[PDB]
């Protein structure tokens, strides 16, 4: 924007997003693994 | 909004925007990787 430092926060947010987005992706392999144990 | 905003910027020191920075890009690694060898780990069960 109007700060080199609002470009970082932005990407923050892409990232906070980016930990959910796999956070589902790993528990969904995860109970798969579950049965094979 | 949550980020971007101006209010933000004032609210933290300068110095510690660029610690933050340095240190969020070395979790997506790690992280991206977990995913991966649990997909991998699967397999390696079934053998």
């Amino acid at each position: 924007m109007a700060d080199p430092r609002d470009k970082a926060l932005q990407d923050y947010r892409k990232k906070l997003l980016e930990h959910k987005e796999i956070d589902g992706r790993l528990k969904e392999l995860r109970e798969q693994l579950k049965e094979l144990t | 909004e949550q980020d971007g905003i101006g209010e933000e910027v004032l609210k933290m020191s300068t110095e510690e925007i660029v610690q933050r920075t340095r240190l969020l890009d070395s979790e997506i690694k790690i992280m991206k990787s977990e995913v991966l060898r649990v997909t991998h780990e699967l397999q390696a069960m079934k053998d």
